[PDB]
């Protein structure tokens, strides 16, 4: 069975600071290039970073460039975001989102809307 | 040692495969397209001449482009079928800078698939003209969505087209530069973005469409011919 | 509120489902296999290449006098080929190009075709004009056709890229039923041998084993990792295969509920397209993205064979019903026989 | 003395086994493989068809002449056997020519040339280019002697008797060597301007060296391995017995060369042939 | 609905020519098969000649090689026999016969109703029927035997013996092919057994409908050679 | 409201897939290497038959 559990969100001033987790099993997570996308309200779907399978290739989307950090843990099965100075446009349900093959570099469909290998999301609110 | 009617069954055999190479001649002389992009970019407008199929010809060369409607947002299966096509037209709303990043990854999904890792994309950046009102109004920033345009400049070696002001064109090199990044990342050089900007009045994507495809079978030649 | 509770007792639901299959998890499949004799090693040889598709085949299957086959090719063709003499029987031009499933009728009337046009076309085989005409379009789906299984002449279960699967009623054109609870595209259809019930892998991870005439979905199997794009019957119809992009083939029975074995090698990198049991169900066959075709042997989880002989991806495998031939199609726009 | 003899022979030897065994490889890649049974290929077919008939007959027969030091097959098998070296080495350089203009057009006109290179007019293309060889030396080696009346090649020697006549040897070297060789320059120097613009195309493109190696090793291997017989035909053509014997015979048998290494030049540069080719040498 | 209508029949002197044609509908003409099968008036049906699909293979008789000539107009979808030194023994009622070829088709399924043509004045496979006229009554099963001169049953597992039925005033119909499989339009009382050279046509259940001459025609090799005919007539 | 709609028809099939009669893993594979064990002879691919009786040859 394959579950993604997102983890650490909350409410959080402007500027703070907010670290979130991915509680990840049925899969082995060092295999997957792993994505956090966020879903604010009234919008779609959108990819803000990937981290790739070894942690080495890691890409944001702009508007958290210098301020969002993901990281994973392939022994403890686990991706992190660590989100620092949080504007109030950054309101959205974050949701640990996996590439659906393995050993692979491209990754379809994890911003998609029914997504199956994507976590119910932790609810980020700035 | 055949009978009568099994010697007939090989001469119907004979005759389907006869059928079967005319139509492989056939279908062999147009050059599949396959037509992508999102919901603004304005993909059916590219060309003036569930599956929207266009059929249209330069220089005495068909093309057949064929746009997917008819499925969900999950592609990643289907986009499976078009392993053989000639080249991927992928449309681009450049003026969209919120969805810029949206459609930087889902060409890096296509160039980086297994089974589109030999394809070519001819990369339509539609509706510049949208771009340089964009720019030129000076409200909504690149800046905003792209960190990394801040410290981008114009390169030194390079042609604008004439009657662009310079921040339309460092807007257009920054989008280009973007997809060409992607594009150069990976592949070893076995398959090409051709980038190109595009008006919705724009009349020449046709003309675009099968210079690049010439270029495609150009490369596909090069390769056979160790000419790379 | 109420969709937090929801989640929690399906997350409750989730979590005793998990422990039930424990409970009934005495000892596994390897462990009661482990006195038997292995299989050797199973040298399949390419005894026909079927030739004359020009593009790559997507799906091939074959007839129940295991000797006719259908493969579907994305050039617009349906080929029926008279295995034994390499014989085009038909050729079926498809009004779209873009076909991804093929299906052979059991009586033989009939060959089904579908794929991105979201339709399921019926091809009559037996008019009395003497060439193949569509006796039907299903156009319910709004998705790609991924897979189709006759069940009769008149009823055809459809899998579908709209996360659901279809029972047809070829005369009226209608679903008689809709088979709705996966989450992703379902990539794969298997009917059981008494077609009571079919099986179906989707893109959600998951296999689902549904009730054709009640209509629900009974169980549903998890285990594998990425994308199940092949599903294939025990031919007891007691347990199932599934072939999945995590580079793994995993068995599941109906009745424990739960996977047995895991068909998964070090090198195997790439993802399964296709898989089929032999017709003791000892040998299991597996697609592969990597050009070849694996014999596991399905009872000890060993790699019993590799069937090499395919230039492009493996696409689709089929075992004959009297279990004389396998024939592998695949992206090279061949039909490899082998035995 | 004996030493030599050997040298020469298993360098000979080994030179037609090379040569046999690629040009039977490329009908064989071209049999097993149905990538590779495309319009371009037949061309290659062509030219290993030629090819092999100069390494099965030209090579040994020649080398059994160096080595015997006469010709002690007779005067009519000396004449079937020069119609038949120079009809398929002719087959040879017409095979290239129809090769380079193949790519030449693929290159300069990718997509409509697809509607143009299809196997009817390769088939013209092979036929023509066999049938200019065989017009071009056949009747006029095989018939010389009985325009001008008299064979004033001797009965140990073998060589072509109108070789002496000027004006016919510098006609079927022209037609033969120095005109495909121009021709064949040309096209491939237009084919390396191909690739330059289409680099710099793509780089005005996009808003930014193996094509020069190997269009000169396919080009050198050619010049390199016919243009020392063209030059030393000409020279002894009005000078008798300026050509040394040696250098002429190593002359004559360089021209075979290019038949050992048009595989490697044109079918090797193929990936697929290299594929079939491994996939046939461990059977 | 398939038909086929043949025309050009007509009192024709010896020696002379006459062009049969064969105007083909309702089916797809370019891939079948067509047969010119003859049947004089003191005769049973006797097979002229047989283009193939596509033209590409064609035979004839001995009796009409050299004279005639069969040839199709695919797109005109017409089959026309082209007759030369016509002789006594031509006068016979030429029917036009479609035959498709693959695995599980059924050649020689639809005949034409027949042009009638009139003349003023070995190695074959000999296709032997034991009686010629069975009395029979409805609701009595019936058995017609048919013998062959050669084994009919090939490598390949198909015994190449095809039944018809003739009834009179009618064009024949094709109940069994390849010894054993029902035709399209046939009913289940229609049943067909051999052993390779023995051949019967097991028929149960009879009715008024089912009367005529039935023919056992081999498909083994060319030429193909009919039955004598075995006629059915109530009580 | 779509989501609890479609939250509800998930647990309304966990419940009908939480009663359902399970028998043991070992059950499961004796009744699988029986049914191999049981038609091994009639496998050709697993005992390869004589090129006379494979139509394949
Ligand atoms: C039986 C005739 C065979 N041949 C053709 O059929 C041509 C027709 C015109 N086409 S073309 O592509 O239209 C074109 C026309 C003008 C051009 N200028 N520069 C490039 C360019 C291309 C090319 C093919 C040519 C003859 C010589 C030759 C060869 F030695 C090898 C292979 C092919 C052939
Ligand atoms: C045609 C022609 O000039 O052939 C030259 C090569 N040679 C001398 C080895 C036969």
């Amino acid at each position: 069975q394959v579950q993604l559990q997102e983890s650490g969100g909350g409410l959080v001033q402007p500027g703070g600071s907010l670290r979130l987790s991915c509680a990840a099993s049925g899969f082995t997570f060092s295999n997957y290039k792993m994505n956090w996308v966020r879903q604010a309200p009234g919008k779609g779907l959108e990819w803000v970073s990937d981290i790739s399978q070894s942690g080495a290739s890691i890409s944001y989307t702009g508007s958290v460039k210098g301020r969002f950090t993901i990281s994973r843990d392939n022994a403890k099965n686990t991706l992190y975001l660590q989100m620092n100075s949080l504007k109030p446009e950054d309101t959205a349900v974050y949701y640990c989102a996996r590439c659906p093959a393995p050993f692979t570099r491209d990754c379809f469909d994890v911003t998609s809307t029914t997504y199956a290998y994507r976590g119910q999301g932790t609810q980020v609110t700035v | 040692t055949l009978s009568a009617e099994d010697k007939a069954a090989v001469e119907r055999s004979k005759m389907i495969d006869r059928n079967l190479r005319e139509d492989g001649e056939k279908a062999r002389r147009t050059l599949r397209l396959l037509l992508l992009g999102a919901d603004n970019s304005g993909k059916s407008t590219i060309v003036k001449q569930g599956i929207f199929e266009t059929k249209f010809q330069v220089d005495k060369v068909n093309f057949h482009m064929f746009d997917v409607g008819g499925q969900r947002d999950e592609r990643r299966k289907w986009i499976q079928c078009f392993n053989d096509v000639t080249a991927i037209i992928f449309v681009v709303d450049s003026s969209d800078y919120n969805r810029l990043q949206e459609a930087l990854n889902d060409f890096k999904s296509i160039w980086n698939n297994r089974w589109l890792r030999t394809i070519s994309v001819i990369l339509f950046l539609n509706k510049q003209d949208l771009l340089a009102e964009k720019v030129l109004a000076g409200k909504s920033k690149i800046e905003d969505y792209f960190p990394e345009f801040a410290r981008y400049t114009t390169p030194e070696d390079a042609t604008p087209e004439p009657g662009e002001d310079p921040r339309v064109t460092r807007a257009k090199y920054f989008i280009r530069k973007e997809f060409v990044d992607i594009s150069t990342a990976s592949g070893d050089g076995r398959h090409i973005c051709y980038p190109h900007f595009t008006c919705a009045v724009d009349t020449e994507n046709a003309r675009r469409i099968f210079n690049d495809c010439k270029d495609i079978i150009l490369q596909m030649n090069l390769r056979e011919y160790n000419l790379v | 509120s109420e969709l937090d509770q929801l989640r929690q007792e399906a997350e409750q639901l989730k979590n005793q489902i998990r422990d039930a299959r424990k409970a009934c998890a005495d000892a596994t499949l390897s462990q009661i296999t482990n006195n038997i004799d292995p299989v050797g090693r199973i040298q399949m040889r390419t005894r026909r290449t079927l030739r004359g598709h020009l593009a790559k085949i997507y799906a091939m299957h074959w007839g129940t006098d295991s000797r006719l086959l259908v493969s579907a090719s994305q050039d617009g063709k349906l080929i029926i080929w008279d295995s034994y003499t390499t014989n085009k029987v038909h050729a079926i031009p498809l009004r779209s190009s873009w076909v991804m499933t093929c299906a052979y009728a059991p009586s033989g009337n009939y060959v089904a075709c579908g794929g991105l046009d979201n339709i399921c076309s019926i091809y009559n085989l037996k008019t009395r004009e003497g060439n193949v005409r569509v006796s039907r379009e299903l156009a319910g789906h709004t998705g790609y056709l991924s897979c189709c299984r006759f069940l009769d002449d008149n009823q055809i279960v459809t899998s579908s890229g709209d996360t659901t699967c279809a029972l047809w009623d070829i005369e009226t054109g209608q679903q008689t039923t809709t088979f709705t609870g996966h989450t992703g595209d379902v990539m794969s259809l298997s009917l059981a041998p008494d077609t009571r019930l079919f099986v179906s892998g989707a893109c959600d991870a998951s296999a689902k084993l549904w009730d054709v005439r009640e209509g629900m979905c009974r169980q549903t199997f998890t285990g594998h990792e990425s994308d199940i794009n092949a599903i294939c019957f025990f031919p007891n119809g007691n347990a199932f295969a599934t072939g999945s992009d995590d580079a793994t083939c995993r068995l599941f029975d109906l009745r424990a509920d739960q996977e047995l074995m895991t068909y998964s090698h070090d090198n195997i990198i790439c993802g399964i397209t296709s898989v089929s049991f032999s017709k003791s169900g000892r040998l299991l066959l597996a697609g592969y993205d990597d050009f070849n075709c694996n014999v596991w042997d399905a009872l000890k989880a060993d790699r019993a064979g590799v069937l090499a002989g395919h230039d492009n991806r493996v696409s689709c495998l089929g075992v004959t019903d009297d279990g004389m031939a396998v024939a592998t199609g695949s992206w090279d726009s061949f039909l490899k026989i082998w035995n | 003395r004996l030493w030599e003899v050997i040298t020469i022979a298993a360098v000979t030897a080994v030179v037609s086994l090379i040569t046999i065994v690629g040009n039977v490889l490329v009908m064989i890649s071209f049999k097993v493989n149905s990538q590779l049974k495309t319009v371009n290929n037949y061309y290659l077919l062509s030219l290993a068809c030629a090819d092999l008939i100069i390494g099965i007959f030209s090579m040994n027969l020649y080398t059994t002449y160096i080595l015997m030091g006469r010709w002690a097959l007779g005067s009519l098998a000396c004449d079937l056997w020069l119609a038949l070296d120079y009809v398929a080495s002719n087959a040879s350089v017409m095979n290239l020519l129809v090769i380079s203009f193949d790519r030449y057009f693929s290159i300069t006109r990718p997509l409509t040339y697809r509607a143009k290179r299809t196997p009817k007019r390769a088939g013209i293309m092979i036929g023509l280019a066999w049938l200019i060889s065989f017009i071009l030396w056949a009747p006029a080696i095989l018939c010389w002697q009985y325009l001008v009346g008299k064979r004033t090649v001797p009965l140990d020697e073998c060589q072509i008797q109108f070789l002496s006549e000027p004006t016919i040897t510098f006609g079927t070297a022209i037609a033969a060597f120095y005109i495909p060789v121009s021709v064949m320059t040309i096209l491939y120097c237009r084919i390396y301007r191909e690739t330059e613009k289409r680099t710099k195309d793509l780089a005005d493109l996009q808003g930014s060296r193996k094509a020069a190696q190997t269009l000169s090793a396919i080009l050198l291997a050619f010049i390199i391995t016919w243009t020392p017989y063209n030059i030393m035909v000409l020279v002894s053509t009005f000078c008798d017995k300026c050509v040394p014997v040696t250098l002429w015979h190593l002359g004559y048998w360089l021209c075979y060369v290019n038949s050992t290494v048009n595989p490697i030049c044109y079918a090797l540069c193929n990936r697929t042939f290299r594929k079939t080719f491994k996939m046939l040498l461990l059977c | 609905d398939v038909q086929l209508v043949e025309s050009g029949g007509g009192l024709v002197q010896p020696g002379g020519s006459r062009k049969l044609s064969c105007s083909a509908s309702g089916f797809a003409f370019s891939s079948f098969g067509m047969h010119w099968v003859r049947q004089a008036p003191e005769k049973g049906l006797e097979w002229v000649a047989y283009i193939s699909s596509g033209s590409g293979t064609i035979y004839y008789a001995d009796t009409v090689k050299g004279r005639f000539t069969i040839s199709r107009d695919d797109p005109k979808n017409t089959l026309f026999l082209q007759m030369t030194s016509l002789r006594s023994e031509d006068t016979a009622m030429y029917y036009c016969v479609r035959s498709i070829y693959y695995y599980g088709s059924s050649p020689f399924d639809f005949w034409g109703q027949g042009t009638t043509l009139t003349v003023s004045s070995g190695s074959d496979i000999v296709m032997t029927q034991a009686t010629s006229s069975v009395p029979v009554t409805p609701g009595e099963s019936v058995s017609i035997s048919c013998r062959s001169s050669k084994s009919l049953l090939h490598s390949n597992g198909n015994t190449y013996l095809y039944w018809f039925l003739q009834r009179p005033g009618q064009s024949p119909q094709l109940l069994i092919y390849r010894m054993s499989n029902l035709a399209s339009g046939v009913p289940d009382r229609f049943s067909g057994s051999g052993s390779g050279t023995a051949f019967t046509l097991t028929i149960s259940r009879l009715e008024a409908e089912d009367v005529g001459v039935y023919y056992c025609m081999q498909h083994l090799e060319y030429p193909l050679t009919f039955g004598a005919g075995t006629k059915l007539e109530l009580k | 409201t779509a989501s609890i709609a479609q939250a509800r028809k998930l647990v309304e099939q966990l419940k009908m897939e939480a009663n359902i009669d399970r028998i043991k893993v070992s059950k499961a594979a004796a009744d699988l290497m029986a049914y191999c064990e049981a038609h091994a002879k009639e496998d050709p691919l697993l005992t390869p038959v004589p090129a006379s009786e494979n139509p394949f040859r």
